[PDB]
């Protein structure tokens, strides 16, 4: 189930290209995160495209060419092959040495392409880590504030409880007073003004408490509503930062995996280049050497070709 | 709209809290008053104890008032509260869906843009094939290459790179059919 | 599981659902009409797939599968013993045949388009059901929180009432004792026999007052917890049905994927038959070695058509 | 707005997607021919035949 190196980079590329740029215009506190994310993203898509339609094919090409040549020349003649002038044999070795040198250069060039790929991936991985960090710090900040707002709402709830208590108290005084005022009134028609005053006092006080409470209430509910709007706003902002954040955390991982894969590709090409170098040396030292010394170097060159073929299979594996 | 709904909910919840406060307060006044009314009543059966029999009955009337008032406001309010919280949850859902559609469009736009890129790459790939065949036609006509060595080129390609393309074709067709090749 | 098995499962699963009756919940009247309409339609789609579309797909592919099983190759050279005249007729008959099959392939694809839209509609209606239930429950939960608060508050009134009743009882017992000592205290003592009887009257007052406030308060509390038990029932039912529709939604979404894969498979068959038609046509109207080129290409193309056939057959089983 | 977006999706799903898939058949066919060429021209055949 483990994917080739190229499949891993390919996945990351396809994945990054599919992202949508963000719009935090509703959140002034995130204006900077937006321009950071969108710039980072834009660049990453650039890198992705370059990999998918320029670099990956280039790598597959160069390896195909190498793969074909050495498929044919899968060995080095260490002795003088049946029926050839020593003159012809040396030309046949010299042509392979030239050819190998060409391939070494191509291998080496492929490696530079890969270096560039690695840096692109490393840049993307880094920009993403940065995005997550900057979002995290905005959310850490908003959470400090949210805690305070919850506290502030709890405090205001007292004002509202108070106001309502005032209104109920008022109502009771009015009902109580209306009864006292009515009994005191038909006790003056039987002689009682001291209680008709107390009764009307209650009613006036009550009506006072009611209209006072109603102001304090409509006023307090407004302060509470003003506070919970700020809170709902902060909650929305934290939620969006987290949503995008987790997105970028994931992308960051994909990119980091892609770096590893690209690094493995580098190392694979380095072995091919070095191994082609050994082959070039072995051929060159065999072309300019004694009768049995010649055979030593050419035997070594033959071992070395087997090694080059191994290196080729490794790169081919990395690709599929 | 949302601000108004929250305001409306705050009022109803306040009304209900108030009503219940009345009912608790009410009950206490009635019990308190029934005690005052009973002591004041058997103190008139011995000075001037009417000032407390009024206060006692005042309490009881106020109390009973709060209780029956609370009960009206309560039974009256409770139905409206459910309707208000549903309206809010509904508006929140619908605003969220409207936003989701918008985001959906943005995403589709990106998919299309990516599709343009992909299609462009396909055109350029075909253009290379055509141009490269043209070069081969020229090279043969001018006598730079022959059908004997061109044959070897194509057969080498058939052994490797073309064979690979054909494999990729089978594989792609399988993956978009949801089948295991 | 094959693509067809997945759609088949979804269909069998949807057909087995039972329409809902939320007549006991006025707050869900609309969810009911939505769910039942959605369901009814979905069963329609399911039936159509199970008894009309799936068989039709299996049929069209069988016919194609058989024809090309026989004509598994294209003669590029001129088979032993035939006039060039006979060979051209034999190629022309295959080209005609292939053209007919291309049209059938293309027609199958239209059927599948319709299937995809049916599935997409069902998947969508279901997502909608879940969303609308969720919003009703979100609403009921706001209300439930308030009701619990309201019940806690009222419990005070009830505690108060009971306190009144116990206070009353103590005054009565206390008074009956004072009234009894004051009565045998002439042995001068009416000031305490009054206080004693005052206590008893006050007590009896508190008791009957508390009893009113109590029977009254328990009624307000019972009225509140009935609303709560009702909301709990309603939330529970919405959740039960909701989870049901969430599941159905998933099955439908999986069915869309499967149907889309079927589309793509048929598109390959059609396009590949097209290539074969072209290759035959250009081979029938071409030079001696150009003819062989096109017919060789047509032979490669038939192998490809057979591949496409296996793919579709796999999707079905 | 949504209805129009679904329209755009349909156009992709039932017009463009098939065209893309057809593209794979066309690639499959081109290479069918290319690999046929050396099979029909035997070793040593006129430059004239090859060019056609
Ligand atoms: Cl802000
Ligand atoms: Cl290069
Ligand atoms: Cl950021
Ligand atoms: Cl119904
Ligand atoms: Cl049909
Ligand atoms: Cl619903
Ligand atoms: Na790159
Ligand atoms: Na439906």
């Amino acid at each position: 189930n483990q994917a080739s190196q190229a499949m891993q980079i390919q996945t990351y590329c396809n994945s990054v290209k599919q992202q949508v740029p963000v719009d935090f215009s509703q959140f002034p506190n995130l204006k900077d995160n937006q321009t950071q994310i969108n710039q980072g993203l834009d660049l990453a898509k650039g890198h992705a495209d370059l990999y998918l339609n320029t670099i990956q094919p280039q790598i597959i090409t160069n390896i195909s060419n190498i793969s074909n040549y050495f498929a044919l020349q899968n060995a080095i003649p260490a002795v003088l092959p049946p029926g050839s002038t020593k003159a012809q044999w040396l030309r046949q070795l010299s042509v392979i040495k030239e050819q190998a040198t060409e391939y070494q250069r191509l291998s080496s060039d492929t490696r530079l392409v890969i270096v560039n790929l690695n840096n692109n991936l490393i840049t993307d991985s880094s920009n993403f880590q940065g995005i997550v960090v900057n979002l995290n710090s905005k959310v850490q900040g908003d959470n400090g504030v949210l805690a305070q707002l919850n506290g502030d709402i709890d405090k205001v709830n007292a004002a509202i409880d108070g106001a309502i208590a005032g209104i109920v108290a008022g109502g009771l005084l009015v009902i109580g007073g209306a009864f006292v005022t009515a009994i005191g009134a038909v006790a003056d028609f039987v002689t009682s003004t001291p209680v008709v005053i107390g009764g009307v006092a209650m009613m006036v006080a009550g009506a006072g408490g009611i209209t006072a409470g109603a102001i304090v209430l409509h006023n307090s509910l407004g302060a509470r509503q003003d506070l919970y709007q700020k809170r709902s706003s902060l909650n929305s902002e934290v939620l969006i930062a987290t949503q995008i954040g987790n997105g970028y955390k994931g992308l960051q991982v994909q990119a980091q995996n892609a770096v590893t894969a690209a690094t493995q590709m580098s190392n694979a090409w380095d072995s091919l280049t070095s191994d082609l170098g050994s082959l070039i040396t072995d051929l060159d030292k065999g072309i300019t050497s004694g009768d049995d010394i010649r055979q030593l170097w050419l035997t070594a060159a033959d071992t070395t070709v087997k090694t080059v073929l191994t290196d080729v299979t490794t790169i081919k594996a990395q690709i599929a | 709209v949302l601000a108004q709904l929250n305001g409306d909910i705050d009022k109803v919840n306040a009304a209900i809290d108030g009503a219940i406060a009345g009912i608790v307060a009410g009950g206490l006044l009635v019990i308190g008053g029934a005690f005052v009314t009973a002591i004041g009543a058997v103190a008139d059966f011995v000075g001037t104890s009417t000032p407390v029999v009024i206060g006692g009955v005042a309490m009881m009337v106020a109390g009973a008032g709060g209780i029956t008032a609370g009960a009206i406001v309560l039974h009256n309010s409770l139905g409206a509260r459910q309707d208000l919280y549903q309206k809010r949850s509904s508006l929140n859902s619908e605003v969220l869906i409207a936003t989701q559609i918008g985001n959906g469009y943005k995403g589709l736009q990106v998919q299309a843009q990516n599709a343009v890129t992909a299609a462009t790459q396909m055109s350029n790939a075909w253009d290379s094939l055509t141009s490269d065949l043209g070069s081969l036609i020229t090279d043969l006509d001018k006598g730079i290459t022959s059908g004997d060595d061109i044959r070897q080129l194509w057969l080498t390609a058939a052994d490797t790179t073309v064979k690979t393309v054909l494999t990729d074709v089978t594989t792609i067709k399988a993956q978009i059919a949801g089948v295991s090749p």
